[PDB]
RNA sequence: CAAUAUAGAUGGAUACGAAUAAGGCGUCCUUGUGGCGUCGCUGAACCAUAGCAGGCUAUGGCGAAUUGCAAUG
RNA sequence: UGGUUCCUGCCGAAGAACGUAGAGUUAAGGUGCCGGAAUACACGCUCAUCAGA
RNA sequence: UUCACUGGGCCAGCAUCAGUUUUGGUGGCAGGAUAAAUCCAUAGGAAUGUAGCUUGCCUCGGUAAGUAUUAUAGCCUGUGGGAAUACUGCCAGCUGGGACUGAGGACUGCGACGUAAGUCAAGGAUGCUGGCAUAAUGGUUAUAUGCCGC
């Protein structure tokens, strides 16, 4: 009644970089109570959305999607690699991100 | 996990918190931080007023602070100024945020990182010292604040007792068995 | 088959925006932030020479052009040259449509009136 | 990485008409059996005038602790090179097992003397077996009757990015 | 025959310590006749020989 | 009131193949590591560091390098299992174990008495 | 959380059964160009299979406590609903 | 144009203070630097949370479908 | 002395030999924040009235 | 003209495969001092000496310091019995998740399972479903973000 997330939000953190070069393709995602890899693997392959709201109504709505799925998991603190279909703006640094259940192996 | 994070800054050390926010505001986590004037700093007071000298050549600890901070973010970025703009800083706790609960940062805790028998330093003494003239005005509020918040406290005990009661009168109940089947 | 191309942009002269005198073309010069042309943007060879609709386009002239088409349909597809008066283009395009050839450019130097 | 004991006996070659030499054993602390042939030989050419390529290595062998329950006490001797001059030293260790004494001793020797795991050559290392041998002084502050102290350290490591305990070493 | 003969080599060598372990003597292995080697530097800054 | 390491301070892994298992100092090494035995929760005798082990309020009377038959006899004989099960804090270790182990029927019978169980209360508040 | 299945002769509608209907004649020319929109409707053969199925899963719900309203109460994620450690 | 959103809404920002080689809570008295017990050892808490994105009626009774197997919907 | 006009391929002197991509693994170098990655773990030492990194 | 069936391309999702890879869970072996330990059996030993006893100060009984080697605790060492486990290695053991890839294009080949006919994960991907003409979708620009650029 008062919730109906079917999903978990997280925060888009960054590319995948060094210190001089930042890869656009990959995706840094932190899901929220997440600090090991091995909760991660959980969350292997499941299908990312982007939510965000635009100024005009494309198709009956002014809220678009992007869609992606976890590949892998990155780093010691269970920060999550994602590739999009489309890459990220990178003006949605640090922006709450949809991460949903399916394909759910449970 | 929550909107906006309210922190303490009593017992804390610089650079460390500083570290910790500069990092969650970059992930977009809305920050305001209280009671700056008692952050504590390592070292005695005197090594740390001769860097804030040659550091010279503003004195409020927020100020302080926020330069402290603003050096660990990239400020000249439009993220970084974004990153900024998402933070408050006050000496004090100011309204409105007196209603809410402070959280504390455990990795930049002075009695946890120093060792003890180390010299610290207090942020608000320093700023006095060097030229901030409202260290006495801050007390003076922080008092009355206290007065109304150990009011509170006191009443929210008495409350919470007569919760305590309700819920052992609650109890021995096949409802109160049943969720002790369940584990509540 | 799945068309892949390699490099999608185009490779311009280092400086090129920077004087107006200077072209665009690519002319070899005499930091690695430039796109460099060579052997390896090469596509392949079976996806070489084909349409986003898969075909490989044909140059026709007129109606014996079109004729040279008949057997490659699927394969080919013909493209009105840019020179070809309006009163030919509409006998190419009634002819294409009944040898079922994909013309490209349809629509070009014509209007459909009533 | 953590050490191992090891037997490791040398014969240096029997030529033609000396049959039998004397099987010259020690005891290697080494994480692997490879460097502790290597120490071995290494040794061996201190002792007297081998090379590798002169004699060879009988038997190397792991040997477990006989009891790893009780804890005992050692007294070691150890020779290395403060770089320019070399000097013996006496140390006492509390210990479970002998190869973590042998392990600690190392890191001992590292944190206060600089030296490696090369410059470092363990003479022996033996349990005193009766209480009142122990000569130093910070092994028989825990040979005391009845011993007791609390913990330093109780800061902990608290695993979350905020707290909303104000927490405190309640200890 | 393969498979029977490296079974037998193995339990031949194991059971050999375990005689010379049984008759208190030491056993000595033959040397191992063959190796395998990996490169491990790239090709710059190699002396010639 | 401190606790103290000492010989028969029953102590808990909070870390490693333990990761919650009452043991036993049996002797102390330093400051730094200590002699532990588990023998009835499992935990095998062994040399520990001491930030891998908590120290637990209950204690008993341990002989000074007592062998594990006799570790266990006297662990029996303090009986400090029913005196750990009637803290309050392995309680509520129990219960977050019981909690991860909840079903989603079962959490959705949790709402349901919770929903109960406050009707209840808010009855019985307001009227006292 | 597990039901008895038994109860019910689910067998007889196949993969077929679900097949989506198509239309003749160019839909009858759309009805000379005039669209008519009465085909909204459920087929009842359809109902029928539900009510058949739903009485023997009733029968078999209703032997069990509070499962009815779990079937009809949904399902969302609160805070701190943390799905690697939520046992289902 | 609007009945909206902009660095990122879709259960809740859910309030003592100090000390840490100490605290808190409850209780008792001799109101103390007293005694007793408790607690921490994480919020993994607590509070809220069923009903067409939440229908219509009286533990009940009717409605949901075809949006056809995911595509903000 | 200064200048000397199209492209590509091949041959070509006096930590890592680099066609174009995808995926993985690593050298060196790092892993408080900028900044990607352990405010890991363990043992000792240093409080400097401009250590040290 | 009646009736019946069917439809291209692209982009997805799923299944079964194949190739690369990553991350799990799990089993059976083989070696050691044929693990060492532990546990059990025995004999001695000692103290950071348990019971007992003696003595002295002292809150009707606490202390202390002698005795006292097990008693009203035990420990250690020696020897004998039995495993188990650790570690290391092997498995042409089982099983799971995730990512990337789909080159090639009648058959031939090696196989394997099959009594047989046949089949197959075996000389490189096929099958099922969804969406799409006021398209689906794709491109162009200008701005913004991030990173790099004298």
């Amino acid at each position: 009644a008062e919730s109906h997330r079917l999903y978990v939000k997280g925060k888009h953190l960054s590319y995948q970089r060094s210190k001089r070069v930042n890869n656009p393709n990959v995706s840094l995602i932190k899901i929220e109570g997440v600090a090991t890899p091995q909760d991660a693997q959980f969350y292997l392959g499941k299908r990312i959305a982007y939510v965000y709201r635009a100024s005009k109504e494309v198709r009956g709505s002014k809220i678009r999607v992007m869609w992606g799925k976890v590949t892998r998991t990155h780093g010691n603190s269970g920060v999550v690699r994602a590739t999009f279909r489309n890459n990220l703006p990178a003006k949605t640094f640090g922006a709450s991100v949809r991460i949903f259940l399916y394909p759910s192996n449970i | 996990v929550e909107p906006v994070v309210v922190i303490d800054g009593k017992g804390h050390l610089v650079g460390r918190l500083a570290s910790v926010v500069a990092k969650q505001l970059l992930n977009g986590q809305k920050i305001v931080v209280v009671r700056a004037e008692e952050l504590n700093i390592s070292g005695e007071f005197f090594r740390n007023k001769l860097k804030y000298h040659d550091f010279l050549r503003f004195r409020a600890p927020s100020r302080i602070f926020y330069k402290a901070l603003r050096g660990m973010v990239s400020h000249k970025t439009a993220r970084g100024k974004a990153a900024l703009e998402r933070l408050k800083v006050f000496e004090g706790i100011p309204p409105p945020y007196d209603k809410k609960k402070r959280v504390v940062v455990p990795q930049a805790l002075r009695v946890l990182r120093l060792k003890p028998g180390r010299k610290y330093t207090t942020l608000g003494k320093l700023s006095t010292s060097v030229g901030w003239k409202y260290e006495d005005v801050v007390a003076k509020l922080e008092a009355k604040r206290k007065v109304s918040s150990a009011e509170y406290y006191a009443k929210k005990r008495a409350f919470t007792k007569k919760v305590a009661s309700a819920n052992a009168t609650a109890a021995e109940s096949d409802v109160a068995k049943q969720l002790a089947a369940l584990g509540y | 088959p799945k068309i892949v191309k390699k490099h999608t942009k185009k490779f311009k002269r280092h400086h090129s925006d920077r004087y107006h005198r200077v072209a665009e073309n690519w002319r070899k010069q005499k930091r690695g932030n430039i796109s460099q042309p060579k052997i390896g943007y090469g596509s392949n060879k079976k996806t070489k020479f084909l349409s986003p609709s898969g075909h490989k386009t044909f140059l026709v002239a007129n109606v014996k052009d079109l004729e040279t088409l008949t057997m490659h349909t699927k394969t080919y597809a013909a493209e009105i040259a840019h020179n070809i008066s309006a009163k030919n283009r509409v006998v190419i395009l009634a002819r294409a449509k009944a040898l079922g050839i994909k013309v490209t450019n349809p629509k070009g130097r014509l209007a459909l009136e009533a | 990485a953590h050490f191992k004991e090891y037997q490791v006996i040398g014969r240096r070659l029997p030529t033609e008409s000396v049959p039998e030499p004397k099987l010259f054993r020690m005891r290697i602390f080494a994480s692997n059996e490879v460097i502790a042939k290597s120490r071995y030989w290494y040794f061996l050419q201190k002792l007297h005038k081998v090379k590798k390529a002169s004699g060879e290595i009988v038997s190397i062998n792991q040997i477990n602790e006989a009891h790893p329950t009780k804890v005992k006490n050692f007294g070691v001797w150890v020779r290395y090179d403060s770089r320019s001059g070399t000097h013996n030293m006496y140390k006492e260790i509390r210990d479970v097992s002998r190869v973590a004494a042998v392990e600690t001793l190392y890191q001992d020797m590292a944190a206060r003397h600089r030296a490696r795991f090369r410059s470092i050559h363990i003479l022996k290392v033996a349990e005193i077996e009766k209480t009142a041998d122990v000569k130093r002084q910070y092994v028989k502050q825990f040979l005391t009757k009845d011993l007791k102290f609390p913990l330093p350290h109780r800061v902990q490591k608290s695993t979350k990015t905020f707290s909303y305990k104000r927490p405190s070493t309640f200890y | 025959a393969y498979q029977k003969e490296y079974e037998t080599a193995e339990r031949n060598i194991i059971q050999a310590k375990r005689d010379a372990k049984a008759a208190g003597s030491y056993y000595v292995e033959a040397q191992h006749k063959l190796v395998f080697v990996v490169r491990i530097k790239g090709i710059n800054k190699i002396p010639p020989k | 009131n401190w606790r103290l390491v000492e010989v028969g301070r029953v102590v808990l892994i909070k870390k490693g193949q333990s990761a919650g298992k009452l043991a036993a100092i049996v002797e102390i090494i330093d400051q730094k590591k200590v002699l532990i035995d588990g023998p009835k929760a499992g935990v095998p005798r062994q040399a520990i560091n001491l930030g891998q082990v908590v120290l637990t309020p209950l204690t008993f009377a341990l002989p000074r390098g007592a062998r594990t038959a006799t570790v266990s006899k006297k662990w029996a004989a303090a009986a400090v299992c029913e005196k750990w099960a009637a803290s309050s804090w392995a309680k509520k270790i129990a219960q977050r174990e019981r909690r991860a182990a909840l079903t989603d029927f079962e959490r959705f019978q949790v709402m349901v008495l919770r929903k109960q169980k406050r009707y209840t209360v808010k009855k019985a508040l307001a009227k006292a | 959380t597990k039901v008895s299945v038994e109860g019910v002769n689910v067998e007889k509608f196949n993969v077929e059964y679900f097949a989506k209907e198509k239309l003749t004649k160019k839909e009858k020319k759309e009805a000379n160009l005039f669209p008519e929109q009465q085909n909204k409707e459920i087929k009842a053969e359809r109902v029928e299979d539900q009510k058949v199925v739903d009485k023997a899963l009733i029968a078999e719900i209703k032997k069990t406590p509070l499962l009815k309203q779990y079937l009809s109460a949904s399902f969302s994620l609160k805070n701190g609903d943390k799905p690697h450690m939520l046992k289902f």
